[PDB]
């Protein structure tokens, strides 16, 4: 004999279509700041973060639905912003016809602005207000909020640029560690700085150098090797390494600095086997690139004349292991762009509140 | 277990097939669990194996679900079985020189 | 609009389940307040229309208006028959909601018919 | 409660009573003004659609059967109110054709149907 | 507040009338009482929101009474009778002294010392039953 109720604090975990909310400007012609006026509402003027009292909820990071909601829109952002001159998407029907295409392609400006992902009517967003949350499992102090923090859609491989940093020690999160097929998203507790300048001597045009401090990088990776021995043994001799190979976009730390796609060289950045000045990254502006939005190459205009620079805040390390014993080889990875934003949407979850239960009391 | 016979130095196509046809992440390992290939989004990523300069895949077929591995310069010490992990279905394929 | 209060105990919910309704200049950004004035008001008409569309279900099962209603559909054994003591003692309403997965869809299907059987019972006397 | 809620006016009233219970740059810097202004039009239509539901739950409450979809009452039919054979007006007739028939007496049915609850309020 | 704001004013129509003649017309009245330029459009919308931040307030103030009537048994009924016995300790007056020579306002000056106790007795009487 069941008893229907209509007051229960019961929420499901549902999936819906969120709406963006960015701090736009509506006069600037920066190509992010012209999309953010077109498909984003402004920032919520009165934001409210109610802290739930004593509820613990089993989150999950790798099966989130915001990080495939986010991936639909930065695919839709890099189709209005950076229109290449020649684009070859492999349409197929071995008989795959490399369908060329052409359009206008002027040089534009490009910088990531923070974008909040809000929740529609009837849904909530449950923040994981903790410090040691390893991505999967019960968050203890789950608050609630309507919109996420300022997340900037910076697309890069091998190094999560410009992202937020952990207030506690260096976090290490993978979907299944000791799988040797899943990336290991390290997240920094301090912002390692990196300059990336194209010089002004007009002789090469497409050649740049990137300076990272030797004091900060040997100390920050000195923190990472300690907590990597937490999920591993205590006396493992881990070996950092160069990236293995593949395409240029994942062998080398690639990004886009003001409209020109840099391709750096982090072989001197992972060159140490761990036990118990300024590094110079030889970069190169490329012009025939692969695309991360889909399969297919794309060609752009030559770079602009003046000095090109962007000082940054590497706050992430998408490493990758390989399975021989008593050691570990940790070469860098990244490239699947969903890992570039689930490093920043890990403490969020969209739910909906369903207030109708049928408890046992066995009445009549 | 499927077995594919390639003689010497040629190119084989150790096929592997998905269902939903949307280029999900796969990999290719061996008996000691060492990575041969790897999909990363829309790019490709090798691993520290013996086929480091010998492995490649047909990129245009990933959108249809077929995720093959094509090894060139087939030497003698590549005889093993290979593990293609599409979603969970580790479809093993063995190779003989 | 009828939300919850923190969960955190099944038995202490049913005491406080009643009391949630038993007693009770900018001029510069006129798009930051007008867009978010609708989105904070579209979420107050939905909290009214979800109440009226859920008093419509309890109107079908004869439970319209009553918060804690009692009905004549017996427990099958195949709906995760746990201990009836410790359900109310140390459990949250979230944890009980996981304890039935797909039986909620077939619990509701009997209550639509048991009232229609009771519709064919009260008019057959 | 909605306004585009029943656009399922089919043919069989017996089937209609069955489904009676089961229920990119166009901007030019003005696309935040199109979605704000017509956001109000979708809110002045939904709120009035609520207050039509509450205006009718008081009218079904005077007839005693409030909060319920199919209201069965205790007053019989007549001969003036299109005395058909309960087959031509229940299996092959749309509701719009049925509403057009008894429209002369809908204001006359509602008077006595109020009185049939007041008699059931006398035995209390 | 044009929808259900004019209903609350219509409740006070027969104030000061006697208690029998005011309760007799509850059923009668409730059926009858429930019956752009450039600079303009970013100000004429706040005149459309503020006229809906009070019209919705007339809805969720009216439904906070039917959620209260529904706890005490009858929901949707205006005149409704309950299985709870009237203690004479509330007021020691016969019914001849009540529905003939009193107005509804004098009850708030008579039973509001006890009017939170009656609301608890009306709760359990339609809870266990
Ligand atoms: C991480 O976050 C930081 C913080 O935002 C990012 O660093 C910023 O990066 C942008 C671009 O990389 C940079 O913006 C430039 O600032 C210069 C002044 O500081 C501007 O002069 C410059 O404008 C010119 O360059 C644009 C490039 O497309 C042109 O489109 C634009 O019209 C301007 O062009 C004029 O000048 C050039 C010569 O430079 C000439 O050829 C043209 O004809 C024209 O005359 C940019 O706006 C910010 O200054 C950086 N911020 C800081 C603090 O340094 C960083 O990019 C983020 N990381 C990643 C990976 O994105
Ligand atoms: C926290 O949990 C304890 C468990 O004993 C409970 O008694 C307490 O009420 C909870 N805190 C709050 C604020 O509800
Ligand atoms: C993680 O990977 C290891 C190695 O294959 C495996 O044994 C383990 O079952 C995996 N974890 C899960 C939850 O599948
Ligand atoms: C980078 O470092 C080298 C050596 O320290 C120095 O010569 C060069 O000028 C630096 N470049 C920038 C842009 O700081
Ligand atoms: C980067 O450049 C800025 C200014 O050019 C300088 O203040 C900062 O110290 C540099 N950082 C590194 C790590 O070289
Ligand atoms: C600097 O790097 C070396 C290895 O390259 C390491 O052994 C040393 O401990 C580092 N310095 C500090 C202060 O940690
Ligand atoms: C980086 O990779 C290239 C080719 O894969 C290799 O020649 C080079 O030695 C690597 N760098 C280091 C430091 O191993
Ligand atoms: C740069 O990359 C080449 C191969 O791409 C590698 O051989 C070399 O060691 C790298 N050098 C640095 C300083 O990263
Ligand atoms: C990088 O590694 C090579 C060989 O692995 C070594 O010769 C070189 O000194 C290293 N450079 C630094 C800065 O440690
Ligand atoms: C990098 O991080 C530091 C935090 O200490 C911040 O002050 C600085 O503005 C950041 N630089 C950016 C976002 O370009
Ligand atoms: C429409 O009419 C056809 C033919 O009479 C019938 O088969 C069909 O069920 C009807 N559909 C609806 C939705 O009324």
């Amino acid at each position: 004999w069941v008893t229907v109720y209509y007051g229960v604090p019961v929420w499901k975990d549902a999936e819906t279509t969120l709406f963006c909310a960015s701090d736009a400007k509506a006069y600037e012609t920066e190509k992010h700041n012209v999309w953010a006026t077109h498909a984003c509402v402004p920032t919520d003027p009165n934001p409210q973060e109610i802290h739930l009292e004593n509820v613990t909820e089993e989150f999950n990071m790798w099966k989130n639905n915001m990080v495939e909601q986010m991936h639909t829109d930065i695919i839709s952002l890099w189709d209005q912003s950076l229109k290449p001159c020649v684009k070859l998407t492999p349409l197929c029907v071995i008989n795959c016809n490399t369908s060329a295409i052409t359009q206008a392609c002027p040089k534009v400006s490009f910088e990531p602005i923070p974008i909040h992902y809000c929740a529609p009517a009837g849904f909530a967003i449950l923040k994981c207000k903790d410090k040691k949350f390893n991505g999967t499992g019960p968050c203890p102090s789950v608050s609630t909020v309507q919109c996420t923090h300022g997340i900037k859609p910076v697309v890069s491989t091998q190094l999560l640029l410009n992202g937020s940093l952990a207030e506690e020690e260096v976090m290490i999160r993978s979907e299944n560690i000791t799988n040797n097929a899943k990336n290991i998203l390290v997240q920094f507790n301090t912002p390692v700085q990196i300059n990336c300048t194209r010089p002004n001597n007009n002789t090469d045009i497409r050649q740049a150098h990137c300076n990272v401090s030797k004091a900060t990088w040997n100390e920050t990776l000195g923190k990472v090797v300690k907590q990597l021995r937490k999920h591993f043994g205590n006396n493992t001799i881990i070996r950092f390494a160069n990236s293995s190979g593949g395409d240029l976009e994942v062998t080398t730390h690639s990004f886009n600095c003001g409209g020109e796609f840099f391709y750096c060289n982090t072989s001197g950045l992972f060159n140490s086997t761990w036990i118990s000045d300024s590094i110079t990254l030889p970069c190169r502006i490329k012009q025939i690139i692969n695309m991360w939005q889909r399969i297919g190459q794309a060609m752009y205009a030559p770079p602009i004349q003046g000095v090109i620079r962007c000082v940054s805040n590497i706050t992430g390390l998408i490493l990758t292991r390989d399975g021989n014993s008593t050691t570990e080889t940790f070469r860098p990875g990244g490239g699947d762009m969903r890992d570039n934003w689930r490093s920043e949407l890990y403490k969020y979850k969209v739910v909906k509140i369903e207030p109708l239960g049928v408890a046992p009391t066995r009445c009549k | 277990k499927k077995v594919v016979l390639g003689k010497k130095g040629d190119t084989v196509e150790l096929t592997c097939t998905a269902s939903q046809k949307k280029s999900i992440q796969f990999h290719w390992k061996n008996s000691n669990q060492i990575k041969i290939l790897g999909n990363q989004g829309s790019f490709l990523t090798k691993g520290p194996s013996k086929l480091n300069d010998r492995a490649d895949s047909r990129r245009s077929l990933w959108d249809q679900g077929n995720f093959p591995l094509i090894i060139k310069n087939l030497k003698i010490e590549d005889s093993d079985t290979y593990i293609c992990e599409v979603e969970d279905q580790k479809e093993e394929v063995q190779l003989l020189v | 609009g009828f939300l919850g209060a923190a969960g955190s105990t099944m038995g202490a919910a049913s005491m406080t389940l009643t009391v949630q309704a038993r007693n009770l200049e900018a001029q510069q950004h006129l798009l930051k307040l007008t867009v978010w004035g609708i989105k904070q008001l579209q979420a107050r008409v939905l909290a009214v229309e979800r109440y009226l569309r859920d008093q419509q279900l309890l109107g079908i099962w004869g439970c319209s208006g009553k918060l804690i209603c009692c009905t004549n559909v017996p427990w099958n054994s195949s709906w995760s028959n746990r201990n009836l003591s410790e359900i109310w003692d140390n459990m949250t309403w979230l944890q009980w909601d996981k304890e039935i997965s797909n039986y909620t869809q077939i619990i509701y299907g009997l209550l639509e018919e048991s009232q229609n059987q009771q519709e064919k019972n009260e008019q057959d006397l």
